[PDB]
């Protein structure tokens, strides 16, 4: 019974991992939508025909 | 004389409508530029359309 009794310590702990990894999560959804729009930047930025002001 | 006044009017007005021949501050048809390229393909890949200056 002790060794039952002593897994609540084991359950809190992976539900603090799965808080953690969903607050990485959530900064990752952001950062790709950041990285997508820098993708789109720098593609529309490349070309030569713009002028100085635009680049 | 008198048609040699026209034609040099004639001459100046092909040279201002070339020069002011601009979109943006870049022109294709003054030869100011070798040739444009306008993007093609999101990897980064171009359009390239030689100038032809008149």
């Amino acid at each position: 019974s002790a060794t039952a009794a002593s897994m609540n310590a084991v359950k809190d702990s992976l539900q603090r991992g799965q808080s953690t990894i969903d607050v990485a999560l959530a900064a990752g959804d952001t950062i790709t939508d950041l990285l997508g729009k820098m993708k789109e930047k720098a593609l529309a930025a490349s070309d030569t025909s713009l002028n100085t002001a635009s680049f | 004389n008198a048609l040699k006044s026209d034609f040099d009017s004639l001459r100046d007005q092909i040279e201002k409508a070339a020069t002011n021949a601009k979109f943006n501050g870049v022109s294709i048809a003054d030869g100011s530029t070798t040739k444009l390229t306008f993007l093609a393909n999101s990897d980064g890949s171009g359009f390239t359309v030689n100038a032809k200056t008149i």
